[PDB]
């Protein structure tokens, strides 16, 4: 269920931003100066709600690597 | 000496991208583009009479980010609208992101803390918007070879 | 580069209009015409011991506006009369307006907060009148394309 | 542009007359002749929690006037005698008047508030006498056309 | 203009005599010889709520006098001995006098308030002795024509 | 004079080694490499009414060390990772060492006290990391002939 | 004028001797060698309401002495060892002496009050050691003719 929810909401969140950004003209473009914003787009909708609700884990381990 | 060149590609300031709310900022000032600071130091030291030392970890990591824009820039309009939006509706937060071309990045949420001082004269002025950022841990992700 | 011209029409400082009480101000100083500031920041942050964060919306939006005039200007007379008028009769408020030629505007009411320092010497002096403005939200209305 | 000449007669600093006690002052310093200031701002603002705003009118209008004189001037003698006169007899007040050649005037009573710092060196020094003025409302009377 | 010559005899700084304890001081510094100041202003103003004004006459007239001497001067010895003299025996006071060549004089008693900062370097230093003067009313006696 | 040459071998700044955690630091700024300070003076003096003097020995010897690095340096990454490491896991301390080429050394443990102010502009910036050092007694060990 | 030559023998800064603990100091900085100051002024003045004046003699005469040394100097080692010596064993005091070539001398005991700020850069640095001196009465003994 968690995997299905993450998949659906990631697709939803990317599509909604892309369409809204293409409806004012100024459609997204494949360039190094425009692609990074997907980091915020993804970090916003699914991930920052999963962390708050506690489904997604965070912190540091011992494996000696961050979660 | 050429054996200690710290940057093999010249540092181009235009590579530094800033996204607020998902739109790329533009129209910056003359000398400095951004400044990122913390408010509180990392740990607190409580030293006893005889030299016993104990330390504490801070839990307030908020910082402040300054954004210099020419007062003729168009982005002054977007921030000015946003202030009134939040003052009435009560929605203040907004995603913030920074790209460390050859330095440290940043990716968090923030809000407009104060509005700058608008001045008109014989030269095109300047504005220093304060975007308080909720969490201000700098990220080394842009650097390669960090083991 | 010519693909990043931030102003296609040169910024002419004479387009900046200021109306106080319905009459157009004139007789300004050498370098700066006006400066607009707030007194209080927009929101207050109350952070708990364990990191719980909560925010509050300010309700004091008053600001201060400085108006530089040559001490030989005629408008010094109108402001000087107005001070005594309000001190006795008790009517202080007066409409204030600003035109952001290629920037942010302002339209509110204000009053004379303090009188400047009058000095006489070998050069024509200067005066900095303080016109406290009741509400200081800058308006982007002059800018086109604000969606 | 010649259509915005703010003064059709050159501002001659020698027209600024100052009378203390009925005698004309003379023997001034190099750069600045006088400076007039207030101590308190005009009104007080008491803003409530929810934004209710109410204002109060000040009732302390005293100001301070500085008078720069070369330490070789003869008028230093008259002020120095006056200090001792008032310290013993208890009569401090004395009429004060100022003529705003092309600016704001002043006409009130005042007293010597403090004595300056006397210094002797390789150049003729300077003295800054403080003449506290009981009431410091500037007068536009010298200006014509004030409707 | 030659009709406003404020001094018909050039001001010669060497005419300024200073006597402490009855011996003439000598060995002064490069720029400033002396500085005389008061500590308290002349009168106190107590203004009421509704504008009632009343004034008070001060009764502390003590001042401070600074005396610049080259650290190679011989008079540094006399002052240094005097400090220890008073610290043990308890006799501090000593007559002080000043001659206002073309200015204001002074004639009172005083004591050494503090000792300066002695510094040695590549240039002949300087010392600023503080001679607290019991009463600091400047005298116009040197000026003629004071009616 | 050649009989007072204080250094027979020129002082080469590159000999000054700094090791944090066992790795050699590199990528320093333009003018100053490091600065070491204490927080508290060595002893406390308690002087009585009649001149009785007694002294106390301090027991807080902590100091602060500043480390200037160009913001394009790679070592900014290692420190930035370390901050988060300690904030979560609670392990803050880390060995610190300094080599006094022709001066005083240092060898103790320390932690990152605060993070600097990151600024981006037309020139390669700078960063001032604060490495609080637990004990800050400078060591003369590099100097020969210390009897 | 040649009749007022204040020093018939040029002031040679190298004649100023400083002995700490019985060994002659050497390795000084570029501009200033030493600075001697007091902490408290000589007497206290208690003035009554009606002008009654009474004075008190101080009993705290401690001062501070600064000693500028190039950071490459060898004497930095001796002071650094001395700090640890006193911190553990508790013996802090040490004789101090100064020779006033053509000025005021000094002869008392003192201790190291604080350690300076050690900095490494592209130029040979500097250090300002603070040698608190128990009693700081300057002595005119070097001057002849003091009756």
């Amino acid at each position: 269920r968690f995997s299905h929810w993450v998949k659906f909401r990631m697709e939803e969140s990317v599509f909604a931003y892309m369409k809204r950004r293409s409806d004012m003209g100024l459609s997204m473009k494949m360039s190094d100066e425009d692609l990074p914003v997907l980091k915020s787009v993804l970090m916003n909708n699914p991930i920052n709600i999963g962390i708050r609700n506690g489904g997604i884990l965070t912190g540091y381990d011992t494996n000696k690597v961050s979660y | 000496n050429q054996s200690k060149i710290l940057t093999l590609q010249a540092y181009d300031p235009a590579k530094v991208l800033v996204f607020i709310g998902g739109q790329r900022v533009s129209g910056f000032a003359a000398d400095t583009k951004i400044v990122i600071t913390r408010n509180n130091d990392n740990i607190s030291v409580h030293a006893g009479v005889d030299g016993e030392i104990s330390n504490a970890l801070s839990r307030d990591n908020t910082g402040v980010m300054t954004l210099s824009l020419q007062n003729t820039a168009k982005w002054n309009g977007y921030l000015a609208q946003w202030q009134r939006q939040a003052n009435v509706t009560g929605l203040i937060y907004l995603p913030v992101q920074v790209e460390g071309s050859q330095g440290l990045s940043l990716n968090t949420i923030g809000w407009i803390q104060k509005q700058p001082d608008l001045s008109y004269g014989t030269e095109v002025g300047q504005m220093d918007w304060e975007i308080g950022v909720l969490d201000a841990w700098l990220s080394p992700d842009q650097i390669q070879g960090i083991a």
